[PDB]
């Protein structure tokens, strides 16, 4: 128009972040009193808001910290604030609002407001048509403008409205995106659950696994597929034990007194009470103060277990008797476990196993005791005086052998008397009738790997019960030798034969202490925490899973393992894709692929919750009246519900007839919204202090038209209860079309916007006129046809055209004789007024194509040429002449020639 | 008779460094030192560092700083002075310190990117180097994305991204992320995924108070505020309804709904007492609380906001004290002070509330900015549990309406009942950083042995670490002296002051008395960062115009900056990161767990958060615990 600033010089306002400045800046500016300062310039956003500002600082001196935010609150004086929906439906008509506020002091402006045409949209806004409202708003105020769409395809879609002031300078767009989204139901589906474990089932050429891909066969057109794939690890393990409650021990921390022997006697129980509480690590329960009072006993044993030790480094019970093998051999045993407790030297230890290799052993291995021990009840089931030519040379043995790391180059005669006493050992192991010596000797060659076969059957089958290794005598000669026998099944690994015997000694709760209790304790616990490390505990998660799927090029390697705080291993893809997995180690897993998509609907409607019917009917300017009945679907009268109204462009409600509703009980309107008049009530709210659930709850006020224009917009109704907006229901009202919704022609969930003109136009329409127009790059089709049958309906004609001649034959294989469904609006049905059993001369573009072929139907839009064509008997009328003369012309001049270019 | 002691904290952390008080008591010429660091039990040496000497010129207090690398594990610390050892097991925490994380908006919509940043902070806040595992899982509690990054030479700053999809659950998301070094230790943020759109105003619902008192005939009165979010005042209507909350159970008063005319940016709604009770005895309603929901819509019809304050406690009184300040052992005959705080029934603290013990009498109190009352009684000599009630003498209220508390002090324990005490006093004021603290020093015991107490053993705490140790010098015949005590950023937010003196008395017996002390401090950053407007004049600004961002702050550190559209925060304002949140987590990870004292010298230390052992035997009871006791 006039003195207003046009469409094109408007820039519209397209950046609207939710959150923006995710900078990270460091503060270098030269400091001044250890304050840095530094200054920023940035663009702030198109949004008309207050942003909040949010800086944390990390310095390596003062730590972190979170600073006070900084508001900034972006404004102007005069905008547009377009408020779109989440989403939409696509092919559902839904109203949008944009309000315009205006908040100069005391200046009114005249606005005119423009809603721009969008393909993805069907609306009153075309090509050829703008759809621009001139309304004013009064100093301090807002309006609210009204517009109906239909989005057509799905995805990121625009709608943009602009906004200028008449006489001024001022101007405002908005340019905002929805998301359009097709027609269907979350659905979540289940793929392939398998069961990952190589040996079990899954043979040793290790699991292969086949996995389809998903149904989704109903999947709505236009939808991505999430797939993803899974990898849970079925860990449970157990490898138990039930070691003995320190409390039980107490007893066992001695302090070592008297003479090389009865010092070690009392040196043994803390010795082994150190050790097995170092294992369990039960030193929080047993008492952690305790603990070094417990070191300095064992290091006191061993001080003064060496003025006792003879030049010819061994040991005896004075130093004026004659050493003894069985003592200098169990301070070996005693001296190789307390190594890492106390600082034993090596010269002391490696002296002692030194003296029994080269003095105390025969040719054939044995060890001969030459000086028995004063204390023969220290020794346990030695003082047998059965075979201790082997139960000697079985301890001297282990004695030996666990001083090997300790003095292998100390002692270089060491490997040699190792498998001596071995080789005297293992021949005369067959020939033991004890329990006790079997056991004993059977710890001294597993030791070695030396017990195998017959032996190795042995050693097993002496057990009875298959728990305990016992000999009618003394309980803890049995308590011993249980605890050898369960020392070789250790060394040897036999972890199938080991709980029951474990169990066995649990059960005999022995607590060491006691007279001649040196070897049973010694023993019994050198056992029970051997047990506790020969563990194992599992066993071990090693998979090794890959996956190729035939979409990714590059394949796809997982490994889960044990002691990694995960298990969980996770790919997400985007197409619905046909792969196969390959697993490999040893472990039990899990494999679960779910597909995530959008399947087809059988739809509600909705609402759900409300009914509503909205009536425009003239009255008895144009004044009509709008009827509106409305139902809660619920078994209560719903509470304070609300009426949204929109106007149909250029109502207003009447006052009068407003008042008289505010005045009714349950109903509200504010004073507001009274006063409002003529001026700019487009919109307004009925507030209901409840709805009925039985019946309609109908109410109805008077409409007039203030400012008349060609082509109105549908008015809109929206219920609701106030405690939610999801549950809402919206119809619409427009004086001709149906019920509000805009003309569209549909096919399953493709559509079409139909809000344009029937046809091309109607002053003179010559030959050359014709000519021109039907051989534009675009006209694909031009047929002189005949009208069969007219079909009529709801919302669109059919008008079954059978083709007389094809005089520019297109896409469509039309032979002349069959016939073509040409579809056209309702409101259109006037302005062809097509008859049967006429002719026409028809021509339009190939995207006024419906259908698929050979199956096509025509639409007839605004670029289809309908013209009558009168009969044969008809051009005789000395009027129709100069027309038929021009279509006949028509004819054969497109038959021959075609067209020009 | 040499009596060499060792201090540290109970719970001593890997990879920081721990310091260590050695001491030498009547001791002669130089001593050398060696401390030793061992796992429990065995010797695999994890800190043989740290050989220092203790000089005459220093009293003979040394220190030496060490840091360890790198079920419940154990080291044992070793302390040899010249040839006399002293070893005590104490408890190692795996926590390698503290994860902050902060992601942009609060809440998101399907199809957009969450942008986070995780903050890889020690126990001191001083950004570390780590590597960082990261979760995130869905609503359900399935993972659904982890990453595994590192905060090596990256300032303590490790920022990510998350795109959502389109196909995605709706609900409560959560982002989890732990040290590799330290997965039972969890750090967590909550994020909400639904679908919407940012409204153009928001919504504000206050009570006049914030409590409701069950015999007020007025009732609950509620002023709906609304205004757009670029300043502006609505116009519209409001919808308000009440509710009564016990505990996670909410019960809707329907007869409560009113619609209110929102004019001029403001509107009046009231619940009066007679709907309240007529929804559900008055008193039983007492512990329940109310909630409001306001739903504002703008006459237009073309936008809707709800809002809602919830928790509004029923009361008998519009107080609370609590005893939480206050530490729990008297020293008999000696002065006790209280630290009375006075509470709104929210939780906040109530200033300038009057308080007094039973009777009284005079002998009152007020309330200062921080809700706390300082309060001190005198004592007998006698070793009987000091049971102590206290009010409350607000005027304009009534003795009905209020509040009241009991707790019960016991006696310190003496060494052989030789009936030596110490007490440290404090003037209570909010102490700042820059201000200088007049610690006091009274000593309680007789003249026979008074004149060898010379010097005070004092140690600060903070943090969880051992932020300074002195000595305090006395005279003979002194009972009180006072410590000077400079109190800088690095005493935010709390810190202990432990302080204690040792002697040879009774029969030739090793004596030590030790008493503790909690001074909170202006909680804030520790250094600043400040946020502003470059441009130094004008109005506000217009959509796409740019501007100068001015940001003050200490030389070296690494700002990270967002900025969010306060309209989010209209939907969602739950699970920010703030500086405060901060110090809340760094407070509740103190290995001191009481106010002060203790029930004996040992009690003093290992309540405070050390450990203290001598070349004697006086040592401190074994901590098994990580946690605070409860
Ligand atoms: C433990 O003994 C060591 C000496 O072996 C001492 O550490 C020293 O502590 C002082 C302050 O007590 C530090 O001086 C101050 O440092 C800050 C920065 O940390 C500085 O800004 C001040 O101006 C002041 O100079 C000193 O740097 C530090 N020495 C070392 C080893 O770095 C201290 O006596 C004892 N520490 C305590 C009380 O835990
Ligand atoms: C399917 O959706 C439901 C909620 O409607 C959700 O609880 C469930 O986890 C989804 N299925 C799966 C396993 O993805």
């Amino acid at each position: 128009d006039e003195d207003i600033i046009a469409e094109e010089n408007i820039v519209s306002r397209s950046e609207f972040p939710e959150s923006w400045l995710w900078n990270v800046e460091d503060l270098k500016e030269p400091p001044k009193n250890g304050i840095s300062t530094k200054l920023m310039n940035i663009f702030l956003k198109d949004s008309i808001t207050t942003w909040e500002i949010l800086a944390v600082s990390m310095s390596d001196k003062k730590g972190i910290c979170v600073a006070d935010p900084f508001e900034v609150t972006v404004m102007q004086d005069f905008f547009i604030d377009l408020r779109l929906p989440y989403s939409v439906v696509r092919n559902e008509q839904v109203e949008i609002r944009a309000v315009l506020y205006n908040y100069r002091q005391n200046q009114e402006l005249k606005v005119r407001v423009e809603l721009l045409h969008n393909p993805a949209f069907c609306s009153l806004a075309t090509t050829k048509r703008r759809h621009q409202q001139t309304v004013t708003i009064p100093p301090k105020s807002s309006l609210s403008v009204p517009y109906v769409i239909v989005p057509l395809k799905t995805g990121l879609q625009e709608v943009e409205v602009k906004a200028a002031v008449y006489h001024h300078f001022i101007s405002d767009g908005v340019r905002k995106s929805l998301k359009v989204v097709p027609e269907g139901i979350r659905m979540n589906k289940t793929v392939a659950v398998r069961t990952l474990d190589p040996e079990r089932l899954g043979r040793e050429g290790v699991q292969k696994e086949d996995i389809p891909p998903a149904d989704l066969s109903d999947q709505v057109p236009d939808t991505e597929s999430e797939t993803r794939i899974l990898l849970q690890g079925t860990p449970v393990a157990q490898m138990t034990e039930d070691a003995v409650d320190a409390e039980r021990l107490k007893h066992l921390i001695v302090t070592p007194s008297g003479c090389g022997e009865e010092n070690m006697i009392g040196m043994t129980p803390t010795v082994i009470a150190v050790h097995y509480l170092d294992e369990t690590e039960q030193w929080e329960k047993f008492g952690l103060e305790k603990r070094q009072g417990a070191l300095e006993l064992i290091k006191k044993g061993y001080t003064q277990q060496l003025a006792f030790r003879q030049p010819s480094s061994a040991f005896a019970a004075f130093v004026k008797r004659a050493p003894s093998t069985w003592l200098t051999a169990y301070v070996v045993k005693v001296f190789s476990l307390a190594v890492n407790l106390i600082a034993i030297d090596s010269q002391v230890l490696c002296g002692a196993v030194k003296w029994l290799i080269l003095e105390k052993q025969k040719p054939d291995g044995v060890f001969q005791e030459d000086a028995p021990v004063i204390h023969q009840e220290m020794i346990g089931g030695l003082r047998n005086n059965n075979e201790k030519d082997m139960a000697l040379t079985a301890f001297v043995l282990i004695s030996l052998q666990e001083a090997k790391d300790i003095c292998e180059e100390q002692v270089n005669s060491l490997p040699g008397s190792i498998t001596k006493a071995g080789d005297f050992l293992e021949a005369n192991y067959m020939n033991l009738q004890r329990s006790y010596t079997v056991a004993i000797a059977g710890y001294a060659l597993a030791q070695m790997g030396r017990l195998k076969g017959p032996l190795l059957n042995k050693f097993l089958t002496t057990a009875k019960d298959k728990n305990r290794w016992e000999d009618p005598g003394k309980q803890l000669y049995n308590v011993e030798a249980t605890s050898y026998a369960l020392l070789a099944l250790l060394q040897l690994k036999d972890f199938d034969f080991v709980p029951p015997v474990v169990r066995w000694l649990n059960e005999q709760r022995y607590y060491g202490g006691g007279y001649g209790s040196t070897q049973a304790t010694f023993m019994v616990f050198q056992a029970l925490a051997q047990y506790q490390k020969d563990a194992p505990d599992h066993q071990e998660l090693n998979l090794d899973v890959s996956l190729q799927l035939p979409s990714r090029s590059s394949k796809i390697t997982h490994r889960i393992h044990w002691e990694s705080a995960s298990l969980l291993r996770s790919e997400e893809t985007k197409e619905n894709e046909g792969f196969t997995v390959t697993a490999e180690g040893k472990g039990q897993g899990t494999l679960s692929v779910v597909t995530m998509y959008h399947a087809k609907a059988k739809d509600q409607l909705t609402c759900n919750k409300f009914d509503l019917k909205v009536t425009i009917k003239p009255a008895p300017k144009n004044t009509m009246i709008l009827e509106i009945c409305t139902r809660y679907r619920g078994d209560q009268d719903a509470t304070m519900s609300i009426l949204d109204i929109s106007m149909m462009t250029g109502f207003a409600p009447d006052t009068d007839d407003l008042k008289q509703l505010a005045n009714g009980v349950d109903r509200y309107i504010s004073k507001y919204e009274l006063d409002k008049a003529f001026s700019d009530r487009n919109t307004l709210i009925i507030y209901l202090d409840k709805v009925s659930h039985s019946e309609d709850d109908c109410l109805a006020f008077k409409v007039h038209q203030y400012f008349n224009v060609e082509l109105i917009q549908p008015g809109a109704v929206k219920v609701y209860a106030y405690y939610n907006l999801e549950e809402s229901c919206t119809r619409f009202y427009h004086p001709e079309k149906e019920d509000g919704k805009l003309n569209k022609l549909c096919r399953d969930e493709l559509c079409r916007c139909a809000e344009e003109n029937c046809f091309i136009q109607k002053d003179k329409v010559t030959l050359e006129e014709r000519l021109d127009k039907a051989c534009e790059p675009g006209v694909d089709y031009v047929y002189k046809t005949r009208l069969v049958k007219v079909q009529l309906s709801n919302d669109f004609d059919e008008y079954i055209m059978a083709i007389e001649q094809t005089i520019k034959s297109g896409s469509d294989e039309v032979q002349v004789g069959q016939q073509r469904t040409f579809i056209s609006p309702i409101k259109c049905r006037e302005a062809l007024k097509l008859e049967e059993k006429k002719h026409y001369l028809m021509w339009g573009l190939s995207s006024d194509f419906w259908g698929e072929k050979p199956n096509l139907s025509y639409i007839i839009g605004k670029d289809t040429w309908v013209e009558h064509w009168p009969e044969e008997d008809e051009c005789q009328d000395e009027e129709n002449q100069k027309q038929c003369q021009d279509l006949g012309a028509f004819t054969e001049s497109m038959v021959v020639f075609g067209c020009p270019n | 008779s040499p009596m060499y002691s060792i201090i540290t904290p109970n719970i001593l952390r890997l990879e920081s460094e721990e310091t260590m008080v050695l001491e030498a008591h009547d001791a002669q010429g130089d001593v050398p030192v060696t401390v030793t660091v061992h796992d429990f039990p065995g010797k695999k040496l994890v800190l043989s560092s740290e050989k220092t000497v203790l000089t005459p010129a220093t009293n003979h207090m040394g220190n030496v700083t060490f840091t360890i690398p790198a079920r419940n594990k154990f080291v044992t610390v070793q302390a040899t002075f010249g040839t006399q050892v002293v070893e005590k097991v104490v408890l190692v925490s795996l926590q390698s310190g503290y994860l902050f994380i902060q992601t942009d908006k609060t809440i998101y919509t399907p199809g957009s990117t969450v942008l986070y940043r995780i903050f890889t902070v020690n126990h001191k806040l001083l950004p570390v180097g780590r590597t960082v595992m990261v979760n995130i899982e869905n609503p359900e509690g399935i993972p659904v994305k982890q990453d595994s990054l590192s905060s090596q030479n990256q300032l303590g700053v490790l920022p990510l991204s998350w795109d959502i999809p389109e196909l995605v659950n709706m609900g409560q998301w959560k982002i989890r992320a732990y040290y590799e070094n330290s997965p039972q230790q969890v750090f967590s943020t909550e994020f909400e995924v639904k679908e919407y759109v940012l409204p153009s105003f928001e919504v504000i619902v206050e009570p006049t108070e914030k409590f409701y008192y069950i015999y007020n005939e007025k009732g609950l009165e509620v002023t709906i505020t609304a205004r757009f979010l670029y300043g502006k005042k609505v116009e519209g209507t409001a919808f308000v309804i009440f509710g009564i909350q016990d505990g996670e159970q909410r019960i809707s008063l329907p007869e409560s709904l009113k619609r209110i005319p929102i004019e001029d940016g403001s509107g009046e709604v009231v619940l009066s007492r007679k709907v309240l009770l007529d929804g559900v005895r008055a008193e039983d309603l007492v512990g329940k609380s109310l909630y409001v929901s306001a739903t504002v819509i703008l006459h237009s019809g073309s936008d809707m906001v709800q809002a809602e304050r919830s928790g509004i406690p029923i009361v008998t009184s519009p107080y609370q004290i609590h005893f939480t300040k206050t530490p729990k052992y008297f020293k008999p005959g000696m002065p006790f002070d209280l630290m009375v705080f006075v509470t709104n029934p929210d939780g906040s603290p109530a200033y300038r509330v009057p308080v007094a013990v039973q009777g009284e009498d005079t002998v009152q109190s007020l309330t200062q900015g921080d809700g706390v009352a300082k309060l001190s009684i005198n004592t007998h000599p006698s070793q009987k549990p000091l049971s102590i009630t206290v009010r409350t003498k607000k005027q304009e209220l009534s003795e009905a309406e209020q509040a009241t508390r009991t707790m019960q002090a016991l006696p310190y324990s003496t060494v052989g009942n030789s009936n030596n005490y110490l007490h440290l006093s404090v003037l209570r004021t909010e102490l700042r950083p820059g201000e200088t603290l007049n610690v006091n020093f009274l000593l309680r015991m007789d003249r026979a042995h008074e004149a060898k107490i010379r010097y005070y053993t004092y140690l600060i705490m903070n943090k969880g670490r051992l932020l300074k140790a002195g000595r305090q010098v006395r005279e003979p015949g002194q009972d009180l002296v006072v410590l000077p005590l400079s109190i800088t950023t690095d005493f935010i937010p709390s810190f202990r002051l432990v302080a204690y003196y040792t002697l040879i008395g009774a029969s030739g017996q090793r004596e030590v008395v030790a008493d503790s002390v909690w001074v909170d401090v202006k909680d804030s950053c520790v250094g600043s960062l400040v946020v502003k407007s470059g441009q130094s004049e004008d109005r506000q600004p217009v959509p796409g115009q740019q501007m100068t961002l001015k940001i003050e702050g200490d030389h070296g550190a690494r700002v990270v900056l967002v900025a969010v559209d306060k309209g989010v925060f209209v939907l969602n304002k739950k699970n920010k990161l703030t500086q405060s949140k901060i110090w809340d987590v760094v407070e509740k990870a103190d290995i001191g767990c009481t106010p002060g004292s203790g029930k004996d010298y040992a009690g003093v230390f290992s309540d405070a958060g050390l450990t203290f052992t001598s070349s004697s035997g006086q040592q401190t009871a074994q901590r098994a615990e990580l946690q605070c006791p409860q």
